[PDB]
């Protein structure tokens, strides 16, 4: 049942699109609980982690978002990011952010390729 | 003239990518030069409407809904995303609301001035 979560991810791209927030709060979390209990390592699970962390951070929910992207900021770029935007917008957790932030600017030092919406390059 | 169009669409795009990362002050500064440079162009011309919208949206995006819910009012009835905004911050302050009403009810039965555009977050 993959057809499903890609229609509603996809939907939740158009709603965050369409700068509609508290719209993605509920499909963000549907995703959530949803891609929790499948996997834990899928690509699926962290594109729903990082989906679902950007809908909290967007919608005034910092405290929570933090200790979400905090759990899975090594897994995908853009749960760092909103681990790091967050850490400054509520001035804990730097360090961590700074290191993990490091980590992926190595990579591309070193001798991913989401497309989601929002994704910084 | 050759190159003051290319200009104006370099900034556009500008904007627009600005605006697709969470980077909002660079979107501010940018937004504010389009739509000053946008002053010397007639009003019945569309890039004027688009820079009109694109700078009420990043102000509208950086909590300064008043500057945004002015500029908006200003020229609410020539683009529908200024009408959009002009809601937003209608909602945000409670102020106003009777001209949104007056506004978006005439824009959504006319539909079902410039109505479509390919910009970033132009409402359906």
């Amino acid at each position: 049942a993959l057809s499903t979560i890609i229609q509603l991810q996809d939907c939740i791209q158009q709603a965050i699109q369409q700068l509609n927030y508290s719209t993605a709060e509920f499909l963000a979390e549907l995703l959530y609980a949803e891609c929790s209990i499948l996997d834990k390592s899928s690509v699926y699970w962290s594109d729903a982690v990082y989906l679902y962390a950007l809908s909290l951070f967007l919608n005034k929910s910092y405290h929570t978002a933090f200790q979400i992207s905090k759990e899975f900021k090594e897994y995908h770029l853009g749960i760092a990011y909103i681990f790091g935007r967050c850490a400054l917008q509520l001035s804990q957790g730097v360090n961590e952010a700074i290191l993990t932030l490091l980590s992926i600017i190595n990579v591309f030092s070193s001798n991913l390729n989401s497309n989601l919406v929002h994704i910084p390059d | 003239d050759d190159q003051a169009l290319s200009t104006i669409i370099q900034l556009q795009d500008c904007i627009q990518q600005a605006i697709q990362q969470l980077n909002y002050s660079t979107a501010e500064f940018l937004a504010e030069l389009l739509y000053a440079e946008c002053s010397i162009l007639d009003k019945s011309s569309v890039y004027w409407s688009d820079a009109v919208y694109l700078y009420a949206l990043s102000l509208f995006l950086n909590k300064s809904y008043h500057t945004a819910f002015q500029i908006s009012k200003e020229f609410k009835e020539y683009h529908l995303g200024i009408a959009y905004i002009f809601g937003r911050c209608a909602l945000q302050l409670s102020q106003g609301v009777n001209e949104a009403i007056l506004t978006l009810l005439s824009i959504i039965n006319v539909f079902s001035m410039v109505l479509n555009s390919n910009l970033v977050h132009i409402p359906d």
